[PDB]
Protein backbone atom coordinates (compact mmCIF):
# COMPACT_ATOMS: atom_id res chain seq x y z
CA UNK A 1 0.00 0.00 0.00
CA UNK A 2 2.48 2.18 0.35
CA UNK A 3 4.47 1.57 -2.99
CA UNK A 4 1.72 3.05 -4.73
CA UNK A 5 0.97 6.05 -2.64
CA UNK A 6 5.25 7.11 -2.72
CA UNK A 7 5.26 6.06 -6.68
CA UNK A 8 2.10 7.56 -7.85
CA UNK A 9 3.37 11.26 -7.12
CA UNK A 10 5.40 13.16 -9.78
CA UNK A 11 7.45 15.76 -8.22
CA UNK A 12 7.75 18.83 -9.84
CA UNK A 13 11.06 20.91 -10.81
CA UNK A 14 11.58 23.52 -8.70
CA UNK A 15 11.99 26.35 -10.96
CA UNK A 16 11.41 30.15 -8.79
CA UNK A 17 12.63 31.87 -11.93
CA UNK A 18 21.85 27.84 -13.97
CA UNK A 19 20.77 26.38 -10.61
CA UNK A 20 17.92 24.27 -10.05
CA UNK A 21 16.33 21.09 -7.33
CA UNK A 22 14.61 18.24 -7.77
CA UNK A 23 14.01 16.19 -5.55
CA UNK A 24 13.25 12.14 -5.39
CA UNK A 25 11.62 9.57 -3.64
CA UNK A 26 12.92 5.48 -3.97
CA UNK A 27 11.82 2.53 -1.78
CA UNK A 28 9.74 2.34 1.08
CA UNK A 29 11.19 0.80 4.44
CA UNK A 30 8.87 0.94 7.51
CA UNK A 31 11.22 -0.11 10.83
CA UNK A 32 9.38 -1.98 13.78
CA UNK A 33 8.05 -0.03 17.01
CA UNK A 34 10.86 0.47 19.27
CA UNK A 35 11.80 2.38 22.21
CA UNK A 36 14.12 5.66 22.02
CA UNK A 37 14.88 5.52 25.62
CA UNK A 38 18.51 6.15 27.31
CA UNK A 39 20.07 2.69 27.33
CA UNK A 40 19.31 1.48 24.38
CA UNK A 41 16.40 1.17 21.48
CA UNK A 42 14.37 -1.52 24.03
CA UNK A 43 11.31 -3.39 22.46
CA UNK A 44 7.95 -1.78 22.29
CA UNK A 45 4.75 -3.36 23.33
CA UNK A 46 1.49 -2.06 23.12
CA UNK A 47 0.45 -2.12 26.56
CA UNK A 48 3.79 -0.15 27.19
CA UNK A 49 2.14 2.55 24.51
CA UNK A 50 -0.80 2.40 26.50
CA UNK A 51 0.10 2.95 30.45
CA UNK A 52 2.78 5.50 29.47
CA UNK A 53 0.47 7.86 27.30
CA UNK A 54 2.44 7.33 23.79
CA UNK A 55 1.19 6.51 20.33
CA UNK A 56 2.25 2.61 19.23
CA UNK A 57 4.02 3.61 15.97
CA UNK A 58 6.86 2.63 13.72
CA UNK A 59 9.13 5.22 11.46
CA UNK A 60 9.18 5.32 7.88
CA UNK A 61 11.95 5.73 5.95
CA UNK A 62 12.33 6.18 2.52
CA UNK A 63 15.15 6.83 -0.35
CA UNK A 64 15.86 10.14 -0.94
CA UNK A 65 18.15 11.76 -3.55
CA UNK A 66 18.74 14.79 -5.03
CA UNK A 67 20.42 15.56 -8.55
CA UNK A 68 21.59 18.59 -9.86
CA UNK A 69 22.16 18.73 -14.01
CA UNK A 70 17.11 6.66 4.19
CA UNK A 71 15.69 9.81 5.29
CA UNK A 72 12.77 9.80 7.96
CA UNK A 73 9.53 11.38 6.70
CA UNK A 74 7.08 10.08 9.37
CA UNK A 75 5.60 7.95 11.46
CA UNK A 76 2.25 5.46 11.11
CA UNK A 77 0.30 4.28 13.60
CA UNK A 78 0.55 0.20 14.29
CA UNK A 79 -2.04 -1.88 14.66
CA UNK A 80 -1.68 -4.49 16.81
CA UNK A 81 -1.03 -8.04 15.74
CA UNK A 82 -0.27 -6.65 12.59
CA UNK A 83 2.80 -8.05 10.35
CA UNK A 84 4.97 -5.65 12.40
CA UNK A 85 4.25 -6.27 16.01
CA UNK A 86 6.04 -7.64 19.06
CA UNK B 1 -39.25 9.46 -36.63
CA UNK B 2 -38.94 6.87 -39.11
CA UNK B 3 -35.13 7.49 -40.12
CA UNK B 4 -33.59 5.63 -43.51
CA UNK B 5 -29.82 5.69 -44.52
CA UNK B 6 -28.26 6.89 -47.99
CA UNK B 7 -26.91 4.53 -50.26
CA UNK B 8 -23.53 5.42 -50.92
CA UNK B 9 -22.85 8.26 -48.05
CA UNK B 10 -24.47 5.66 -45.50
CA UNK B 11 -26.00 8.02 -43.17
CA UNK B 12 -28.88 9.87 -42.34
CA UNK B 13 -31.66 10.61 -44.96
CA UNK B 14 -34.05 13.83 -44.20
CA UNK B 15 -37.66 14.39 -45.96
CA UNK B 16 -38.01 16.90 -48.46
CA UNK B 17 -40.83 17.65 -50.47
CA UNK B 18 -40.25 18.53 -53.84
CA UNK B 19 -42.51 21.61 -54.71
CA UNK B 20 -42.01 21.68 -58.48
CA UNK B 21 -43.15 17.96 -58.58
CA UNK B 22 -45.38 17.44 -55.88
CA UNK B 23 -43.86 14.04 -54.08
CA UNK B 24 -42.02 13.58 -51.40
CA UNK B 25 -38.06 12.65 -51.53
CA UNK B 26 -35.08 11.94 -49.13
CA UNK B 27 -32.05 14.00 -49.60
CA UNK B 28 -29.11 13.06 -47.99
CA UNK B 29 -27.40 16.10 -46.19
CA UNK B 30 -23.63 15.20 -47.35
CA UNK B 31 -23.53 13.82 -50.53
CA UNK B 32 -25.49 15.76 -53.16
CA UNK B 33 -28.41 12.40 -53.55
CA UNK B 34 -32.18 12.52 -53.69
CA UNK B 35 -33.76 9.37 -53.34
CA UNK B 36 -37.18 8.39 -53.77
CA UNK B 37 -39.02 7.67 -51.17
CA UNK B 38 -42.03 5.20 -50.20
CA UNK B 39 -45.56 4.95 -48.81
CA UNK B 40 -45.19 9.06 -47.18
CA UNK B 41 -44.81 8.18 -43.97
CA UNK B 42 -42.62 10.60 -42.64
CA UNK B 43 -43.54 9.62 -38.80
CA UNK B 44 -45.43 6.74 -36.71
CA UNK B 45 -45.73 6.36 -33.22
CA UNK B 46 -47.79 4.22 -30.50
CA UNK B 47 -49.50 6.74 -28.18
CA UNK B 48 -48.09 6.12 -24.93
CA UNK B 49 -48.23 8.35 -21.73
CA UNK B 50 -45.20 6.74 -19.66
CA UNK B 51 -43.20 9.96 -19.88
CA UNK B 52 -42.14 9.62 -15.49
CA UNK B 53 -39.98 6.54 -16.22
CA UNK B 54 -39.11 4.48 -13.15
CA UNK B 55 -41.05 6.54 -10.79
CA UNK B 56 -44.42 5.91 -11.37
CA UNK B 57 -44.96 2.88 -9.04
CA UNK B 58 -43.16 4.77 -6.45
CA UNK B 59 -45.85 7.77 -5.90
CA UNK B 60 -49.78 6.35 -6.59
CA UNK B 61 -50.23 7.66 -10.30
CA UNK B 62 -53.73 6.36 -10.25
CA UNK B 63 -53.89 5.16 -13.55
CA UNK B 64 -55.91 2.56 -12.72
CA UNK B 65 -59.28 3.92 -10.69
CA UNK B 66 -61.53 2.12 -8.19
CA UNK B 67 -65.38 1.51 -8.08
CA UNK B 68 -67.45 2.98 -5.88
CA UNK B 69 -68.82 1.43 -3.05
CA UNK B 70 -72.78 2.01 -1.93
CA UNK B 71 -74.74 0.94 1.26
CA UNK B 72 -78.73 1.74 0.46
CA UNK B 73 -78.91 -1.06 -1.38
CA UNK B 74 -79.60 -5.39 0.12
CA UNK B 75 -78.27 -8.07 -1.59
CA UNK B 76 -80.29 -11.30 -2.34
CA UNK B 77 -78.23 -14.36 -1.25
CA UNK B 78 -76.67 -12.42 2.05
CA UNK B 79 -78.33 -9.76 3.85
CA UNK B 80 -75.56 -7.21 3.29
CA UNK B 81 -75.64 -3.68 2.77
CA UNK B 82 -72.35 -2.57 0.85
CA UNK B 83 -72.52 -3.43 -2.24
CA UNK B 84 -69.95 -1.70 -5.55
CA UNK B 85 -71.40 -0.17 -8.53
CA UNK B 86 -70.41 0.88 -11.70
CA UNK B 87 -71.42 1.14 -15.62
CA UNK B 88 -70.86 -0.89 -18.07
CA UNK B 89 -72.86 -2.67 -20.95
CA UNK B 90 -74.46 -5.97 -21.66
CA UNK B 91 -73.45 -8.51 -24.53
CA UNK B 92 -76.11 -7.30 -27.21
CA UNK B 93 -77.42 -4.05 -25.64
CA UNK B 94 -77.32 -0.51 -26.87
CA UNK B 95 -76.42 2.01 -24.11
CA UNK B 96 -75.13 1.49 -20.38
CA UNK B 97 -77.03 0.00 -17.70
CA UNK B 98 -75.71 -0.25 -13.99
CA UNK B 99 -74.61 -3.18 -12.30
CA UNK B 100 -73.71 -4.49 -8.91
CA UNK B 101 -71.44 -6.40 -7.15
CA UNK B 102 -71.92 -7.76 -3.38
CA UNK B 103 -69.09 -7.15 -0.79
CA UNK B 104 -69.45 -9.70 1.15
CA UNK B 105 -66.55 -12.09 0.88
CA UNK B 106 -68.85 -15.59 1.14
CA UNK B 107 -72.02 -13.84 -1.16
CA UNK B 108 -70.61 -13.66 -4.53
CA UNK B 109 -73.61 -12.60 -5.90
CA UNK B 110 -73.92 -10.17 -8.67
CA UNK B 111 -77.08 -8.39 -10.20
CA UNK B 112 -78.31 -5.62 -13.07
CA UNK B 113 -80.26 -2.68 -11.98
CA UNK C 1 -60.10 24.32 -27.33
CA UNK C 2 -58.07 25.20 -30.78
CA UNK C 3 -59.98 28.42 -30.78
CA UNK C 4 -60.03 29.13 -27.17
CA UNK C 5 -56.29 28.40 -26.31
CA UNK C 6 -53.41 30.88 -27.26
CA UNK C 7 -50.82 28.70 -25.39
CA UNK C 8 -49.70 27.38 -28.83
CA UNK C 9 -46.80 29.16 -30.33
CA UNK C 10 -47.25 31.07 -33.11
CA UNK C 11 -46.80 28.89 -36.96
CA UNK C 12 -48.54 31.55 -38.60
CA UNK C 13 -51.65 29.29 -38.65
CA UNK C 14 -54.87 30.97 -39.60
CA UNK C 15 -57.21 27.88 -39.67
CA UNK C 16 -57.32 24.17 -38.24
CA UNK C 17 -59.61 22.15 -40.24
CA UNK C 18 -60.22 18.89 -38.72
CA UNK C 19 -61.82 15.73 -40.89
CA UNK C 20 -63.39 12.80 -39.46
CA UNK C 21 -63.66 10.12 -41.99
CA UNK C 22 -64.10 6.53 -40.53
CA UNK C 23 -61.97 4.85 -43.47
CA UNK C 24 -58.45 6.65 -44.04
CA UNK C 25 -56.74 5.96 -47.37
CA UNK C 26 -53.35 6.03 -45.58
CA UNK C 27 -51.47 2.75 -47.35
CA UNK C 28 -49.28 2.35 -43.84
CA UNK C 29 -50.49 -0.58 -42.52
CA UNK C 30 -53.68 -1.88 -42.65
CA UNK C 31 -54.03 -3.63 -38.85
CA UNK C 32 -57.60 -2.24 -37.88
CA UNK C 33 -60.86 -2.49 -39.97
CA UNK C 34 -62.79 -1.06 -37.18
CA UNK C 35 -61.41 2.14 -36.23
CA UNK C 36 -61.86 5.55 -37.24
CA UNK C 37 -59.44 7.84 -38.44
CA UNK C 38 -58.91 11.81 -37.16
CA UNK C 39 -57.11 13.90 -40.05
CA UNK C 40 -55.90 17.41 -38.65
CA UNK C 41 -54.91 20.11 -41.48
CA UNK C 42 -53.15 23.40 -40.68
CA UNK C 43 -53.92 25.82 -43.27
CA UNK C 44 -51.23 27.85 -44.36
CA UNK C 45 -51.19 31.50 -45.71
CA UNK C 46 -50.07 30.71 -49.18
CA UNK C 47 -46.72 30.25 -48.70
CA UNK C 48 -44.09 27.10 -46.77
CA UNK C 49 -43.50 28.97 -43.80
CA UNK C 50 -45.40 26.18 -42.12
CA UNK C 51 -44.21 23.31 -44.13
CA UNK C 52 -41.28 22.30 -41.42
CA UNK C 53 -41.96 18.77 -40.16
CA UNK C 54 -40.17 19.33 -37.03
CA UNK C 55 -42.17 22.02 -35.88
CA UNK C 56 -45.38 20.06 -36.90
CA UNK C 57 -43.64 17.24 -35.04
CA UNK C 58 -43.57 19.22 -31.79
CA UNK C 59 -45.52 21.49 -31.31
CA UNK C 60 -49.43 20.41 -33.03
CA UNK C 61 -49.02 17.06 -31.91
CA UNK C 62 -48.82 17.67 -27.91
CA UNK C 63 -50.75 20.59 -28.00
CA UNK D 1 -12.66 -16.16 -24.37
CA UNK D 2 -11.77 -14.39 -27.52
CA UNK D 3 -10.48 -11.50 -28.53
CA UNK D 4 -11.98 -8.18 -28.85
CA UNK D 5 -12.08 -6.90 -32.51
CA UNK D 6 -10.82 -3.39 -33.35
CA UNK D 7 -12.33 -2.81 -36.88
CA UNK D 8 -15.67 -0.66 -36.02
CA UNK D 9 -17.64 -2.77 -39.18
CA UNK D 10 -17.71 -5.95 -38.08
CA UNK D 11 -21.01 -6.62 -35.37
CA UNK D 12 -21.42 -8.82 -32.65
CA UNK D 13 -23.24 -12.01 -33.71
CA UNK D 14 -23.98 -13.47 -30.62
CA UNK D 15 -20.76 -12.85 -28.72
CA UNK D 16 -21.14 -12.24 -24.82
CA UNK D 17 -19.30 -9.18 -23.47
CA UNK D 18 -16.45 -10.04 -20.51
CA UNK D 19 -16.07 -7.28 -18.18
CA UNK D 20 -12.89 -7.48 -15.70
CA UNK D 21 -13.19 -4.93 -13.12
CA UNK D 22 -15.53 -2.85 -15.31
CA UNK D 23 -13.41 -3.05 -18.11
CA UNK D 24 -13.99 -4.80 -21.57
CA UNK D 25 -11.18 -7.60 -22.57
CA UNK D 26 -12.53 -10.24 -24.74
CA UNK D 27 -15.78 -12.07 -25.55
CA UNK D 28 -17.15 -15.21 -25.11
CA UNK D 29 -19.28 -17.32 -27.58
CA UNK D 30 -21.19 -20.07 -25.55
CA UNK D 31 -21.21 -17.74 -21.85
CA UNK D 32 -22.67 -21.19 -20.17
CA UNK D 33 -19.76 -23.42 -21.56
CA UNK D 34 -17.41 -20.31 -20.46
CA UNK D 35 -18.11 -19.82 -16.87
CA UNK D 36 -18.85 -23.58 -16.04
CA UNK D 37 -14.70 -23.99 -17.08
CA UNK D 38 -13.85 -20.95 -15.57
CA UNK D 39 -15.02 -22.01 -11.86
CA UNK D 40 -13.53 -25.50 -12.36
CA UNK D 41 -10.15 -23.47 -12.42
CA UNK D 42 -11.27 -21.30 -9.05
CA UNK D 43 -12.14 -24.75 -7.53
CA UNK D 44 -8.52 -26.45 -8.61
CA UNK D 45 -6.33 -23.03 -7.34
CA UNK D 46 -5.70 -21.66 -10.21
CA UNK D 47 -7.33 -18.96 -9.93
CA UNK D 48 -7.80 -16.09 -7.31
CA UNK D 49 -10.86 -17.49 -4.88
CA UNK D 50 -11.96 -13.48 -4.14
CA UNK D 51 -13.08 -13.53 -7.66
CA UNK D 52 -17.00 -13.21 -8.41
CA UNK D 53 -17.74 -14.68 -12.01
CA UNK D 54 -21.38 -13.36 -12.91
CA UNK D 55 -22.81 -14.68 -15.82
CA UNK D 56 -26.37 -13.02 -16.36
CA UNK D 57 -28.80 -13.28 -19.66
CA UNK D 58 -30.51 -10.23 -19.38
CA UNK D 59 -28.02 -7.80 -20.58
CA UNK D 60 -25.52 -10.85 -22.61
CA UNK D 61 -22.40 -10.29 -20.72
CA UNK E 1 -16.86 10.46 -18.14
CA UNK E 2 -20.95 11.32 -17.98
CA UNK E 3 -23.25 10.99 -20.75
CA UNK E 4 -26.40 12.67 -19.88
CA UNK E 5 -29.66 12.36 -21.49
CA UNK E 6 -31.76 15.82 -21.04
CA UNK E 7 -32.94 18.87 -23.00
CA UNK E 8 -31.34 20.38 -25.63
CA UNK E 9 -30.50 23.99 -23.53
CA UNK E 10 -27.55 24.77 -25.99
CA UNK E 11 -28.50 26.31 -29.15
CA UNK E 12 -32.52 26.29 -28.31
CA UNK E 13 -34.02 28.74 -31.32
CA UNK E 14 -37.52 27.89 -28.64
CA UNK E 15 -38.69 25.18 -31.66
CA UNK E 16 -36.59 22.19 -31.72
CA UNK E 17 -36.76 21.17 -27.69
CA UNK E 18 -36.87 17.95 -27.34
CA UNK E 19 -34.22 15.55 -25.75
CA UNK E 20 -30.53 15.15 -26.88
CA UNK E 21 -27.78 12.71 -25.91
CA UNK E 22 -24.47 15.12 -24.53
CA UNK E 23 -21.19 14.12 -23.03
CA UNK E 24 -19.38 15.60 -19.85
CA UNK E 25 -15.34 14.53 -20.95
CA UNK E 26 -12.59 17.42 -19.43
CA UNK E 27 -15.29 19.80 -18.45
CA UNK E 28 -16.28 20.56 -21.85
CA UNK E 29 -19.68 19.56 -23.26
CA UNK E 30 -20.01 18.03 -26.88
CA UNK E 31 -22.40 16.17 -28.51
CA UNK E 32 -21.74 12.32 -28.28
CA UNK E 33 -22.07 11.86 -32.03
CA UNK E 34 -18.94 14.48 -32.44
CA UNK E 35 -16.82 11.85 -30.44
CA UNK E 36 -18.02 9.00 -32.50
CA UNK E 37 -16.83 10.12 -35.86
CA UNK E 38 -13.47 11.47 -34.08
CA UNK E 39 -12.63 7.92 -33.23
CA UNK E 40 -12.88 5.65 -36.32
CA UNK E 41 -16.28 5.84 -36.81
CA UNK E 42 -16.94 6.80 -40.40
CA UNK E 43 -20.50 6.94 -41.25
CA UNK E 44 -23.98 6.66 -39.79
CA UNK E 45 -24.53 3.03 -40.60
CA UNK E 46 -21.90 1.46 -38.64
CA UNK E 47 -22.34 4.12 -35.46
CA UNK E 48 -26.02 2.70 -35.30
CA UNK E 49 -24.70 -1.08 -35.58
CA UNK E 50 -22.38 -0.10 -32.77
CA UNK E 51 -25.42 0.90 -30.52
CA UNK E 52 -27.61 -1.89 -30.70
CA UNK E 53 -30.51 -1.55 -29.39
CA UNK E 54 -32.91 -3.83 -31.34
CA UNK E 55 -36.60 -1.81 -29.51
CA UNK E 56 -39.09 -0.28 -30.78
CA UNK E 57 -39.82 3.25 -29.40
CA UNK E 58 -39.97 7.05 -30.06
CA UNK E 59 -37.90 8.78 -27.66
CA UNK E 60 -34.73 6.95 -28.67
CA UNK E 61 -34.72 7.17 -32.28
CA UNK E 62 -35.83 11.29 -32.12
CA UNK E 63 -33.19 11.73 -29.66
CA UNK E 64 -30.90 10.12 -31.63
CA UNK E 65 -32.28 12.39 -34.75
CA UNK E 66 -31.59 15.16 -32.49
CA UNK E 67 -28.04 14.25 -31.53
CA UNK E 68 -27.17 13.62 -35.22
CA UNK E 69 -28.71 17.35 -36.02
CA UNK E 70 -26.94 18.95 -33.49
CA UNK E 71 -23.67 17.42 -34.66
CA UNK E 72 -24.01 18.23 -37.67
CA UNK E 73 -25.11 22.15 -36.80
CA UNK E 74 -22.17 22.94 -34.68
CA UNK E 75 -19.84 21.13 -36.89
CA UNK E 76 -20.06 21.96 -40.33
CA UNK E 77 -18.47 18.65 -42.61
CA UNK E 78 -17.83 16.68 -39.30
CA UNK E 79 -18.37 13.60 -41.07
CA UNK E 80 -16.21 14.00 -43.57
CA UNK E 81 -12.37 14.32 -43.05
CA UNK E 82 -10.64 15.49 -39.74
CA UNK E 83 -12.81 18.27 -38.02
CA UNK E 84 -14.45 16.44 -35.52
CA UNK E 85 -11.14 16.69 -33.87
CA UNK E 86 -10.32 20.39 -34.25
CA UNK E 87 -14.04 21.06 -32.38
CA UNK E 88 -12.82 18.05 -29.64
CA UNK E 89 -9.50 19.99 -29.20
CA UNK E 90 -11.29 23.61 -29.13
CA UNK E 91 -13.47 22.25 -26.53
CA UNK E 92 -10.97 21.00 -24.10
CA UNK E 93 -9.19 23.98 -24.60
CA UNK E 94 -11.53 26.11 -23.89
CA UNK E 95 -11.67 25.17 -20.37
CA UNK E 96 -10.56 27.05 -17.09
CA UNK E 97 -7.44 24.76 -16.30
CA UNK E 98 -6.82 22.57 -19.97
CA UNK E 99 -4.00 19.94 -19.96
CA UNK E 100 -0.57 20.74 -21.55
CA UNK E 101 -0.56 17.82 -23.52
CA UNK E 102 -1.89 17.07 -26.78
CA UNK E 103 -5.69 16.42 -27.54
CA UNK E 104 -4.12 13.66 -30.08
CA UNK E 105 -2.98 11.98 -26.67
CA UNK E 106 -5.57 13.25 -24.33
CA UNK E 107 -8.06 10.37 -26.29
CA UNK E 108 -5.31 7.82 -25.32
CA UNK E 109 -4.80 7.93 -21.66
CA UNK E 110 -7.69 10.43 -20.15
CA UNK E 111 -10.69 8.38 -22.10
CA UNK E 112 -11.32 4.79 -21.19
CA UNK E 113 -7.40 4.19 -20.31
CA UNK E 114 -8.38 0.24 -19.29
CA UNK E 115 -8.75 -0.11 -23.21
CA UNK E 116 -5.67 0.32 -25.28
CA UNK E 117 -7.13 1.21 -28.98
CA UNK E 118 -8.82 4.01 -30.40
CA UNK E 119 -11.61 2.19 -32.00
CA UNK E 120 -12.33 -0.16 -29.23
CA UNK E 121 -13.04 3.00 -26.65
CA UNK E 122 -15.66 3.83 -29.42
CA UNK E 123 -17.29 0.64 -29.29
CA UNK E 124 -17.14 1.20 -25.48
CA UNK E 125 -18.60 4.33 -26.13
CA UNK E 126 -21.25 3.10 -28.12
CA UNK E 127 -21.82 0.08 -25.05
CA UNK E 128 -22.34 3.00 -22.79
CA UNK E 129 -24.97 4.73 -24.72
CA UNK E 130 -26.64 1.59 -25.22
CA UNK E 131 -27.19 0.46 -21.72
CA UNK E 132 -28.67 4.53 -20.82
CA UNK E 133 -30.69 3.71 -23.70
CA UNK E 134 -32.24 0.40 -22.33
CA UNK E 135 -32.58 2.29 -18.71
CA UNK E 136 -34.23 4.95 -20.47
CA UNK E 137 -36.65 2.79 -22.27
CA UNK E 138 -37.58 0.41 -19.49
CA UNK E 139 -35.75 -2.40 -20.31
CA UNK E 140 -33.26 -1.99 -17.70
CA UNK E 141 -33.40 -1.04 -14.01
CA UNK E 142 -30.89 1.98 -12.36
CA UNK E 143 -28.55 1.34 -9.89
CA UNK E 144 -29.55 1.55 -6.16
CA UNK E 145 -27.54 2.36 -3.47
CA UNK E 146 -29.42 0.69 -0.70
CA UNK E 147 -27.62 -2.78 -2.37
CA UNK E 148 -24.33 -4.18 -1.46
CA UNK E 149 -24.01 -5.38 -5.41
CA UNK E 150 -23.15 -1.71 -6.00
CA UNK E 151 -21.03 -0.80 -3.01
CA UNK E 152 -17.36 -1.67 -1.82
CA UNK E 153 -16.16 -0.87 2.34
CA UNK E 154 -12.87 0.26 3.07
CA UNK E 155 -11.37 -0.76 6.60
CA UNK E 156 -7.69 0.48 6.60
CA UNK E 157 -6.44 0.20 2.74
CA UNK E 158 -7.82 2.84 1.46
CA UNK E 159 -8.63 4.63 4.58
CA UNK E 160 -5.55 5.29 6.15
CA UNK E 161 -3.52 5.75 2.50
CA UNK E 162 -5.97 9.15 1.28
CA UNK E 163 -5.45 10.37 4.87
CA UNK E 164 -1.66 9.70 3.84
CA UNK E 165 -2.05 10.89 0.68
CA UNK E 166 -3.46 14.91 2.03
CA UNK E 167 -0.43 15.17 4.39
CA UNK E 168 2.28 14.07 1.96
CA UNK E 169 0.68 16.61 -0.46
CA UNK E 170 1.38 19.32 2.19
CA UNK E 171 4.92 17.41 3.30
CA UNK E 172 6.37 18.28 -0.73
CA UNK E 173 4.42 21.97 -0.56
CA UNK E 174 6.19 22.53 2.69
CA UNK E 175 9.73 21.32 1.05
CA UNK E 176 9.62 23.06 -2.61
CA UNK E 177 8.85 26.40 -0.17
CA UNK E 178 11.83 26.27 2.19
CA UNK E 179 14.26 24.78 -0.78
CA UNK E 180 13.46 27.99 -2.86
CA UNK E 181 15.12 30.32 -0.22
CA UNK E 182 18.42 28.48 0.37
CA UNK E 183 18.68 27.78 -4.00
CA UNK E 184 19.73 31.11 -5.37
CA UNK E 185 22.20 32.62 -2.89
ZN1 LIG F 1 -74.67 -10.26 -1.01
ZN1 LIG G 1 -55.56 7.66 -41.11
Amino acid sequence: GLQNVFQSFGEMLVEPSWRYATVKFGEVTVEKPTFFSDDKELEFLPWHARLQNMTYSARIKVNVQVEVFDILIGSIPVMVKSILCK
Amino acid sequence: STMKFCRECNNILYPKEDKEQKILLYACRNCDHQEVADNSCVYRNEVHHSVSERTQILTDVASDPTLPRTKAVRCSKCQHREAVFFQATARGEEGMTLFFVCCNPNCGHRWRE
Amino acid sequence: QYKSRNRELKLDIVDLDIQNTNHCSSDDQAMKDDNVCITVTVVEASKHSVLELDAIRLVLIPF
Amino acid sequence: MEELMDDTCTPLFGKHKVLLNGDWVGLCADSESFVAELKSRRRQSELPREMEIKRDKDDNE
Amino acid sequence: FIVRLSENEKAEDYKRREKVLTVYFLSTEIPVWLLFFALGVSSDKEAMDLIAFDGDDASITNSLIASIHVADAVCEAFRCGNNALTYVEQQIKSTKFPPAESVDECLHLYLFPGLQSLKKKARFLGYMVKCLLNSYAGKRKCENRDSFRNKRIELAGELLEREIRVHLAHARRKMTRAMQKHLSG
